RNA sequence: UACAA
RNA sequence: GGAGGUGACACAUGAUAUA
RNA sequence: GGCGACUUUCUGGUCUGUAACUGACGCUGAUGUGCGAAAGCGUGGGGAUCAAACAGGAUUAGAUACCCUGGUAGUCCACGCCGUAAACGAUGAGUGCUAAGUGUUAGGGGGCCCCUUAGUGCUGCAGCUAACGCAUUAAGCACUCCGCCUGGGGAGU
């Protein structure tokens, strides 16, 4: 029995993942739109990203966590959706996108 | 007057709520007093007086 | 058409039921401009389901159209190199387009040697929902919601 | 009818004539001595085909609504220094004017 | 059109 | 309104002159 | 060419004002001598990221590619070498003269504005131009010195 937590969101161009802790880090429960059986295009669809939080949110209040913070990651579009939809699956709402200061050299830009 | 590094309470006045630099096109300061402030924000964060990044 | 959308025609109760949504089936059942065919078809068939389901005729085929009718459909979509289908609700008068359209349809394709006898029990099963219209329905249905992920596009 | 537009804008020319800018109404009084609706392209170059026109008004409605109302003045001067007196701020050019007054 | 194949 | 900086599935080919 | 966290040490140049001083001591510059992005080479270190080659997976009629997953040299440091780039403002240096308007950088003088130096931008006369355009940062008007050109290909062989 756990009531304090956050809930972690790492949203992407090919994926939502979204993990659920208390303040110490320790995980609870985690669920993506690769777990819902969604692949490729579908596994990116801010709807598909909503499916997952949701069912993330359900298992941890089954632990029984009423109040969860929010840290948002990534550019995916399922940033709203997978937010708005954690004070959607009653949980109390009380970003970390890494950006370097001139770090390591990225990728090369894609010639499509 | 030259701009010092352990003033903080000025030196505040000229970041961000991240602890960003503002841009003397919103705080309305002049070039040569920019400058002067940049290196002091750098010189303070240096010593812990103001943060990198909050 | 590229102008913008058109004004539609209205259409006279029938006689009998004094339904407008009566007139429209007889309008699909017709083969050739023969609408006399056509409405000796719809009223010998409404005589056979009344009496083969004990009810009055027009609330079977109330029920038999809601049965037919979907609420959601699949539209074909070019997007950038994979074909999606997008699903999208239809309107009001389009459902009862397809209600229609896929009654008559699967009325004709039944084993039962007379169109009334194959229009009557077409109404009769699309009323337990069951039947060809009612499984094109439910296809229909199982298209869309297969794809309620693409509903982003237009 | 002796303050000129702003100095941002004089013409070079008109420093002799001339915050803001203030005509030489000494001048001006000297000058003056010595001395509506749109411009038509070629009303004094094409005389040839507005006279036509003007021919064509005195002797439909629409046509003469429009005709009346018609029979800053670059077209002008061009129409006439082309051909070989007037008002001649600070931002218009006096170089062109035979009888420039340089009144506001 | 005159050619080429 | 016009510039300068900044950022942002697949589709092969078609003889010579004269035209 | 290039140079971007901060601190110290060593060190080059420029700009403004003044008018102590020297008294034409200047300009240009063949030959020469140096500096010179990136890639590359040698010796020795280092190795996160990225990534020629390469491997696999895709696409395609084929795909020695573009896309994906990896990945070596290299990318980094020191010391040598190499001496080339659309090394570009595709505009050699010096000096003076020739409308204006308007931003901006570093100063000075006077009463935020006016004047004035030196840079850096935009617009725009005269003039120039084949045109595009340039136009007090000239591609205008002049004098000095240097470099270079003389149809295309062959061939920067
Ligand atoms: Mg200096
Ligand atoms: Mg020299
Ligand atoms: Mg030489
Ligand atoms: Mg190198
Ligand atoms: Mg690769
Ligand atoms: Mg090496
Ligand atoms: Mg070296
Ligand atoms: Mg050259
Ligand atoms: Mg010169
Ligand atoms: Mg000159
Ligand atoms: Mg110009
Ligand atoms: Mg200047």
């Amino acid at each position: 029995n756990i009531e304090n937590g956050v809930a972690h969101i790492r949203s992407t161009f090919n994926n939502t993942i979204v993990t659920i802790t208390d303040e110490f880090g320790n995980a609870l429960s985690w669920s993506s739109a690769g777990a819902l059986g969604f692949k490729g295009s579908k596994k990116s669809t801010p709807f598909a990203a909503q499916m997952a939080s949701e069912t993330a949110s359900k298992s941890a209040m089954e632990h029984g966590l009423k109040t969860v913070e929010v840290t948002v990651k990534g550019p995916g579009p399922g940033r709203e959706s997978a937010i708005r939809a954690l004070q959607s699956a009653g949980l109390e709402v009380t970003d970390v996108t890494p950006v370097p200061h001139n770090g390591c050299r990225p990728p090369k830009r894609r010639r499509v | 007057t030259h701009i010092d590094y352990k003033d903080t309470e000025l030196l505040k006045r000229f970041i961000s709520e991240r602890g960003k630099i503002l841009p003397r096109r919103v705080t309305g300061t002049s070039a040569k007093y920019q400058r002067m402030l940049t290196t002091a924000i750098k010189r303070s964060r240096h010593m812990a007086l103001l943060p990198y990044v909050k | 058409p590229r102008k913008g959308s058109v004004p539609k025609r209205d259409v006279l109760p029938d006689p009998i039921h004094n339904s407008k949504l009566v007139t429209k089936l007889i309008n699909k059942i017709m083969l050739d401009g023969k609408r006399g065919t056509a409405q000796r078809i719809l009223y010998s068939a409404f005589d056979l389901v009344e009496q083969r389901s004990g009810r009055d005729a027009l609330e079977v085929f109330e029920e038999a159209i809601n049965n037919i009718m979907p609420v959601l459909e699949v539209k074909a979509r070019r997007v950038g190199g994979s074909n999606y289908q997008v699903p999208v609700e239809v309107r009001p008068e389009r459902r009862t387009t397809l209600g229609l359209r896929w009654l008559v349809n699967y009325a004709r394709l039944r084993g039962e040697k007379t169109m009334e006898d194959r229009l009557a029990n077409e109404i009769l099963d699309a009323a337990n929902n069951t039947g060809g219209a009612v499984k094109k329905r439910e296809d229909t249905h199982k298209m869309a919601e297969a794809n309620k992920a693409f509903a982003h596009y237009r | 009818v002796h303050f000129g537009h702003q100095t941002r804008r004089w013409n070079p020319k008109m420093k002799k004539y001339i915050g803001i800018y203030i005509i030489d109404l000494q001048k001006t009084v000297k000058k003056v001595d010595e001395a509506n609706q749109r411009w038509l392209g070629g009303l004094l170059t094409n005389y040839k085909t507005i006279s036509k026109r003007i021919k064509r008004i005195s002797e439909l409605k629409k046509e003469y609504d429009r005709l009346i109302k018609f029979l800053k003045e670059r077209n002008a001067i061009a129409e006439a220094r082309k051909l070989n007196v007037g008002i001649v701020d600070t931002n218009c050019d006096p170089d062109e004017i035979d009888y420039v007054i340089p009144a506001n």
